């Protein structure tokens, strides 16, 4: 948090882009930086098991945890499987101003 | 299509009795291979939907081909039978169905191993089709005659 | 193969929390690697043009990072360890003549040489709105020699400012100067790729040499490849010779 | 033959039929840097407007978030607007978002892009190909981009590439911290300490978690906004010394107005900037990944490098294994017709009878206007299928009169045709008159129904109108050639 | 046993946030268990000097 | 360890990627058994030892 894209690119997503970095079955990794957060896909080649392509790379990226910075470490690293899809949106609205 | 048939069949065929056959035929053919597609990783969805639509062609062709030649062979000839008929149109149709089933599923599989996104949506209708076929051709060549 | 990665990897985990804390800041890596060496690539400047040093920079960041991607390989590694690294090479006498401990140039280097948070200008909850939201940036990593020097480890009261460069001489070297490697009897950097666990050595020695020939294409002038050892030729030695007898 | 070549040429090449999702997405954008209060008040202005409008029903916004560049920009906000029932509303989705268009023609304080809501999920309808121009040399951001615009000023030069675009952009408003580490350092202050104190003031520090209704939240320190608004915002912050000496920040620290990228992207582990683009309605997917490939190696410089991802990643990491499959496949079914006829020659005439359904297909299209899509491909492999099944039988029925009846050549081709008159019929009319819903078709998968039907009554069509009628022939054509063999 | 034992650590590692720091620095362990005793095994000292 | 051995204090930004910091001594000030005796640490009453 606080941080400009440039310092979390060079800080976060570099330290994280170079360990998930030969994970197996994996074509190409993808990081955008913008202030205050780091967002890093990586694409894998299909047929790749979501399971396995996740388990790998979270094992890959607790070993750079250390090498973040303490802020970013505080608040930890989320790895999920982006595979999914919207099903349905539903908006609970304040149709009054009391919420 | 299933009603549609049934007029083919009654205003073809001039008969009534004849539509019962495909009416107990195409859903055989259909619920085969809804459970081949369960057996198969393949789910349902809007691309495997538009592909059952393609399906319904495969089914309802197969049993016309084989009704219309047995009632063919059953009006050529006074003396035979409906059982012999069957028996006969049977013999000269049972080389080609399998052929068909085999050659039509040569023209599917090849889509499936087209690389890329387009080809993962080609191959969710192309090996539907392709289940289709088969399923199709045994009960044509098993069940349809016996009905008729 | 993959799911004893997936074992010793849960298992580790719970321990590198114990471990010291370097060894945790540097990291702990998990590779299903067997340590054999399935071939070595030899990247020389021909041309002399290119010290050691930046050849073997050039195969870190350009070369090796496409070698790891390739299917069926472990890891692959540069023998020599010469990636790039600010150097402050301390001189004891004149850290003792300036009253400088080796500390007291650490403890500054940490500090001076840090990009950290700075907030944004006109962000919300404001009462009175502003035009425009202004993210404040900041650069606090020194990236040249000179900088480097320039760190201050005391004021000299005098406004005098002591600096790295009046206690040590700073330089871009490189890491570790501990080893090296030698193709023929020429200088190269050697590359060790080490079979993933699991894989065909035929099919990933294949693929090796095909990125290789796309790498080599954006070459730097003066850079040649080789590949003097590979385990692979052998194989396919045989299974040449075998064919051979078929026909025979 | 020919003619389904040129109409093969002549109708356009398109992956998937734009549709009517019944919602359309509208991205608005204020200038780079906007503060959220001044998008949040247009995103109101857009939403009264589209009430008055009948088919759109109800919105849903989301200030703040820009849909394109998954990120939390002030500036950027989406607002989709649900729209009514297709069976409710007479206009479509494209009408009514050419009247939203038509409002905000008009230069305002925003910029509003309407679309309707992707086809198909996580497939662009482009043939578009994603490169990113990856700089090995280390050079900033800024230098990056106008290296990139010089690389776009010769890309869209050249034919085959088409709507070339960059998705960096460095004009966000950004200020740089000057920092006298001469004076800091004279000041006896330490660096950490002075950014503590700007991320408390400033921006937010979160110290530690406090629990509330049985979940740890957050603690955060920021200031009055009142005090962040300003550049002068640095003058009241103040830092001790470690002589206990209040010292405040704006004596070492300065403010300067600049210009940055807001999204950093790096692809490969190389810091890289985006370019997209789209084919040439002429040119070909492949043949403008190729172009924009050596635009890129000619105008950037040999520091950059240039990646793909996507669909250009697949093409150009692409086994030809479509192509040597097809020919199997027809190898295959060569074999296994030649296998039934016990003749080699005989299944030619097979493989005859598939360009009229073919033909019937493509003509169809071409005449209501419809493009080649991944339905209409689909629709060909049922149509193949069905005129290979429908020749297969008429070829065997012809052989077993010229062979166990001894009939003539000639006659056997009318015999047979005859005998397979009715199936074919009988199976063509029931299965077109059944698929002839989807010509006319509407609501939701409209568009795709219609392009799957029209297809298929074309080709269906033209097997039973025509290839009934040419299949004898060509068998007429093999038999006697077998004869002549035999001679 | 194997297959279940990814799908909760992947799980896990989703919901960092949700977490409180101080579990985070510990760590969360998640490894397959199974509670069977297949036997229990006594060592003890005979001279009892130990 | 930061005069006979190497101290990587932090990360230097070059060629888009981050390289280590390393603080170590000359190497002849390295280089003998008593190599001990020209190093010296501060107290915490600030004379060096
Ligand atoms: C970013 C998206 C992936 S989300 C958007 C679209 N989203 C939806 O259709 C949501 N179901 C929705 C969001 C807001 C209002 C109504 C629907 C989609 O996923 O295709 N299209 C994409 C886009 O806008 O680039």
């Amino acid at each position: 948090t606080g941080a400009d894209a440039q310092t979390i690119a060079s800080t976060v997503a570099t330290p994280i882009e170079d360990a998930i970095n030969g994970v197996d079955n994996m074509i190409y990794m993808d990081s955008t930086s913008s202030p205050g957060q780091m967002k890093l896909t990586v694409y894998f080649n299909i047929g790749t098991d979501p399971d396995q392509a996740a388990i790998d790379v979270n094992n890959r990226i607790s070993a750079a945890t250390a090498k973040l910075p303490e802020a970013v470490k505080k608040l930890g690293v989320t790895v999920r499987k982006s595979s999914s899809t919207i099903l349905e949106v539903v908006s609970v609205y304040s149709e009054d101003s009391s919420m | 299509a299933l009603a549609l048939v049934l007029v083919v069949m009654y205003l073809f065929l001039k008969n009534f009795k004849s539509t019962i056959i495909p009416m107990i035929a195409v859903p055989v053919s259909l619920l085969g291979t809804f459970a081949v597609l369960y057996v198969l990783g393949f789910s349902i969805n809007l691309l495997t939907l538009f592909a059952l639509v393609l399906a319904i062609g495969i089914v309802v062709d197969d049993a016309i081909i084989v009704v219309e030649n047995i009632d063919r062979i059953l009006h050529e000839d006074s003396n035979i039978s409906v059982k012999d008929a069957a028996i006969k149109a049977m013999n000269e149709v049972s080389s080609p169905v399998i052929s068909i089933v085999l050659v039509l599923c040569a023209v599917f599989i090849p889509v499936s191993f087209i690389s890329g996104f387009v080809g993962e949506i080609q191959r969710q209708f192309a090996l539907t089709l392709a289940i289709s076929v088969a399923i199709s051709g045994f009960v044509a060549l098993t069940l349809t005659p016996s009905l008729s | 193969p993959d799911q004893a990665a997936i074992d010793v990897n849960n298992r580790i985990s719970a321990a590198t929390a114990k471990l010291p804390e370097a060894v945790k800041k540097l990291g702990v890596t998990v590779r299903k690697s067997s340590s054999t060496i399935l071939e070595v690539v030899s990247v020389y400047s021909e041309d002399s043009s290119m010290n050691d040093i930046d050849i073997y920079n050039y195969v870190s960041l350009n070369i090796l990072d496409e070698l790891k991607r390739i299917p069926g390989v472990g890891d692959a590694s540069a023998i020599g360890n010469k990636n790039y690294s600010m150097r402050i090479w301390l001189e004891p006498d004149l850290l003792n003549k300036f009253g400088v401990t080796a500390n007291d140039v650490i403890n500054a280097v940490n500090d001076q040489n840090a990009q950290y948070a700075t907030g944004k200008i006109g962000e919300e909850p404001v009462v009175n709105k502003s035009p425009q939201v202004i993210s404040i940036t900041m650069q606090g990593r020194l990236q040249t020699p000179q900088e480097f020097e320039n760190i201050i480890l005391r004021v000299n009261e005098d406004k005098s400012f002591l600096r790295i460069k009046d206690v040590a001489k700073v330089e871009i070297g490189a890491e570790q100067y501990n080893s090296t490697g030698r193709l023929n009897t020429s200088a190269a950097v050697p590359i060790i790729i080490n079979l993933q666990s699991g894989a065909n050595a035929v099919n990933t020695a294949k693929l090796i040499n095909e990125k290789m020939q796309e790498l080599s294409k954006n070459f730097p002038q003066g850079l040649k490849y080789q590949i003097p050892y590979d385990t692979t030729i052998f194989v396919k030695a045989s299974i040449k010779e075998v064919i051979k007898t078929f026909v025979e | 033959i020919g003619f389904i070549a040129y109409l093969f040429k002549i109708v356009p090449s398109s992956l998937v039929p734009s549709e009517d999702q019944g919602v359309i997405m509208s991205i608005i954008n204020l200038p780079s840097g906007s503060s959220i209060h001044r998008t949040i008040e247009e995103v109101d202005t857009i939403n009264k407007n589209a009430t008055q409008m009948k088919e759109i029903s109800s919105s849903v916004s989301l200030i703040g978030f820009d849909l394109f560049t998954s990120s939390l920009k002030e500036n950027a906000a989406a607002v989709f607007f649900i729209l009514k029932d297709w069976s409710q509303r007479e206009a479509s989705s494209d009408q009514i978002i050419a009247q939203l268009f038509g409002q905000y023609a008009a230069d305002r304080n925003a910029l509003s892009y309407f679309l309707n809501l992707p086809p198909i999920p996580g497939l662009s309808l482009t043939g578009g190909f994603e490169m990113y121009a990856q700089n090995k040399s280390g050079k900033d951001y800024d230098a990056i981009q106008q290296d990139v615009n010089k690389m776009l000023e010769l890309a869209r030069t050249r034919k085959e590439l088409a709507n070339v675009r960059t998705t960096l952009d460095t004009s966000f408003p950004q200020y740089k911290l000057i920092i006298d580490r001469d004076k800091m350092k004279y000041y006896n202050l330490n660096m950490q300490d002075v950014f503590n104190t700007i991320s408390a003031t400033i921006g937010t520090y979160y110290v530690n978690d406090f629990p509330m209704l049985g979940k740890n939240f957050q603690v955060n320190i920021r200031a009055l906004g009142d005090f962040r608004n300003t550049q002068d915002a640095l003058k009241n912050i103040y830092i001790r010394s470690s002589d206990n000496k209040m010292i405040p920040l704006n004596s070492f620290l300065t403010l300067v107005r600049s210009a940055g990228p807001d999204d950093v992207k790096r692809f490969n582990l190389f810091p890289a900037a985006l370019i997209q683009g789209d084919p040439a309605p002429g040119y070909t997917s492949g043949q403008a990944i190729d172009a924009i490939a050596e635009v890129a190696k000619q105008s950037l410089g040999d520091e950059y490098s240039i990646a793909w991802s996507g669909s250009a990643y697949q093409e150009v990491s692409s086994k030809g294994a479509g192509a040597y499959a097809f020919v199997l496949g027809m190898i295959f079914v060569f074999l296994i017709l030649a296998a039934q006829y016990e003749r080699w020659l005989m299944p030619l005439a097979v493989i005859t009878a598939v360009p009229f359904a073919v033909f019937g297909s493509i003509l169809l299209v071409a005449l209501r206007g419809f493009d080649n899509d991944i339905y209409f491909q689909t629709g060909l492999l049922l149509l193949i299928g069905l005129s290979a099944k429908n020749a297969i039988l008429i070829i065997e029925f012809a052989m077993e009169e010229r062979l166990k009846k001894g009939k003539s050549i000639f006659e056997a081709a009318i015999n047979a045709a005859k005998l397979r008159f009715r199936p074919i019929i009988m199976t063509s009319l029931a299965f077109t008159f059944g698929v002839l819903p989807m010509i006319f078709a509407t609501g939701a998968g409209s568009a795709s129904r219609h392009s799957l039907g029209t297809g298929l009554i074309g080709g269906m069509i033209a097997a039973s109108t025509l290839a009934i009628f040419f299949v004898p022939l060509f068998f007429y054509l093999l038999e006697n050639f077998n004869e002549w063999l035999d001679k």
